[PDB]
RNA sequence: AAGGCGGCCCCCUGGACGAAGACUGACGCUCAGGUGCGAAAGCGUGGGGAGCAAACAGGAUUAGAUACCCUGGUAGUCCACGCCGUAAACGAUGUCGACUUGGAGGUUGUGCCCUUGAGGCGUGGCUUCCGGAGCUAACGCGUUAAGUCGACCGCCUGGGGA
């Protein structure tokens, strides 16, 4: 219904959940998929295989725009950093750019307290 | 007497207004026994990162030997003028007269 | 003696992400290492070197 | 320990 | 402390020649002009307790040097106390 | 000096250290009261408010949860103006000076040298880790002493009460 041919993947990687989101070069979002609704809850949500089907199911909702060259923006220190990049090539794309976009403050705010266990 | 290196960059849409600001600021310095050592115009120059939603900033490098009369007024008229977007002064070790590495390659 | 204007010297002393390489890797003197730090911080205000590889 | 300290105040016998 | 024109002149004011720079009366005048230089600074900068340590050092240094000339020759002592405005 | 002190730039200002000499001539050391500085919490008046976060709100945990964990959240943290002057304010070593084998380094200078390289050779300031003699209850210290000595001051006298 529309042709952009230039993808940008702002993928998220937290300790609890990994979120794959396809967008364009100009901020207009094209589709998202979270590992919470992908049949993975709680401890199953914090699995690298949950990021393997989240990237594939998000890619199946953005092939209506005919994207062939996409950019990968990895954001977060969470696990699943490898399972979501290989899954984009499993969806039949031409992987071009991979860039870590993890936000690093310059000691802006004070971090929270410890979690002693 | 102090030795200053004065760095100020000009808004790129008023790049033709630069030689006016060169000789108006100079006459107030040299009248109060202020020397001058380096005056180099560089033109437009590509930025490492965008500032004030702009690109291709104009760069002018200076060296001014003058007493503390000019250090009060010249930094205020930089903040008063909207053409200069960044103003930076620094104290050096001696009166120096040497071409920049920007001029020696361009 | 060291100066901020010669950016070709400063390109050899930074990373691709704009991080300052310490004197452990390059093996430079500790007198210049404090001076090279403030010389980049002069050039970082003057938009000559990028902060991060983000922008 | 100093003799000159004991000029001001001697050793306090309990 | 001061520049070269303020330092070398006061040595020539109270010294017998240009070489008379190590004497005690010059050292009083080097501290007298310095405390008089810092009168308006500490009024504006009462929260600068670290430079006040340098100020209280020089007040204590001037008091010890006035005690040397007073115990040896009071004729040179009575000259300098009114010539710089001391004894309050 | 210590608590401490960290984007850059300007202004004001403090001490420290080195080289070459010139110059005053013991002008010094030390310190009971006195005097000032002095982490953070908290207190007074008036601002300020992101984030974090006593009390507290709510949900899990549980025998109960008051704590832990999580979602929020006020005082406070910020600034001005004061007051408060206590800390595991610790190098758990008061300050100053004189000497007594040495290494691995760091930092900061300076003097000379086929400059024959940012090097060779010396030589002060600061600082850490080893270690001989010596000391020590042991641990360890060991040219920055807790080695051998001097000058002066503080402080302790079984534990608990305190
Ligand atoms: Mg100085
Ligand atoms: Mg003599
Ligand atoms: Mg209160
Ligand atoms: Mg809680
Ligand atoms: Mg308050
Ligand atoms: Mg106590
Ligand atoms: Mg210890
Ligand atoms: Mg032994
Ligand atoms: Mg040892
Ligand atoms: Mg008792």
């Amino acid at each position: 219904r529309k042709q952009v041919s230039d993808g940008v993947a702002h993928i998220h990687a937290s300790f609890n959940n990994t979120i794959v989101t396809i967008t364009d070069r100009q901020g207009n979002a094209l589709g998202w998929a979270t590992a919470g609704g992908s049949g993975f809850r709680g401890s199953r949500k914090s699995t690298p295989f949950a990021a393997q089907v989240a990237a594939e199911r998000c890619a199946d909702a953005v092939k209506e725009y005919g994207i062939k060259n996409l950019e990968v923006m990895v954001k977060g220190p969470g696990p699943g950093r490898e399972s979501t990049i290989r899954a984009l090539n499993a969806a039949g794309f031409r992987i071009t750019n991979i860039t870590d976009v993890t936000p690093i403050p310059h000691n802006g705010c004070r971090p929270p307290k410890k979690r002693r266990v | 007497m102090r030795h200053y290196e004065i760095v100020f960059m000009v808004h790129p849409d008023q790049s033709e207004q630069v030689p006016g600001m060169i000789e108006r600021y100079t006459a107030a310095i040299t009248g109060a026994e202020g020397k001058i050592h380096r005056l180099e115009d560089w033109g437009r120059r590509q930025l490492a990162y965008p500032i004030n939603k702009l690109h291709k900033a104009h760069y002018v490098l200076m060296n001014v030997e003058a007493p503390q009369e000019v250090i009060d007024e010249l930094e205020t008229t930089f903040r008063f003028n909207d053409a200069v977007i960044r103003s930076m002064v620094m104290r050096t070790k001696h009166a120096v007269t040497e071409a920049s590495p920007m001029v020696k390659a361009k | 003696e060291i100066d901020y204007k010669d950016i070709a010297t400063l390109k050899n002393y930074i990373t691709e992400s704009g991080k300052i390489v310490p004197s452990r890797i390059t093996g430079t003197r500790a007198k210049y290492q404090r001076q090279l730090a403030r010389a980049i911080k002069r050039a970082r205000y003057l938009s000559l070197l990028p902060y991060t590889d983000r922008h | 320990a100093t003799v000159n300290q004991l000029v001001r105040k001697p050793r306090a016998r309990k | 402390s001061l520049s070269t024109e303020a330092t070398a002149k006061i040595v020539s004011e109270f010294g017998r020649d240009a070489n008379d720079t190590g004497s005690t009366e010059v050292q009083v005048a080097l501290l007298t002009a310095q405390i008089n230089h810092l009168q308006g600074h500490f009024a504006e900068h009462k929260k600068d307790h670290h430079s006040r340590r340098g100020l209280l050092r020089m007040v204590s240094q001037r008091r010890k040097l006035l005690d040397y000339l007073k115990r040896k020759d009071v004729a040179r002592y009575t000259q300098l106390i009114e010539r710089l405005g001391l004894r309050r």
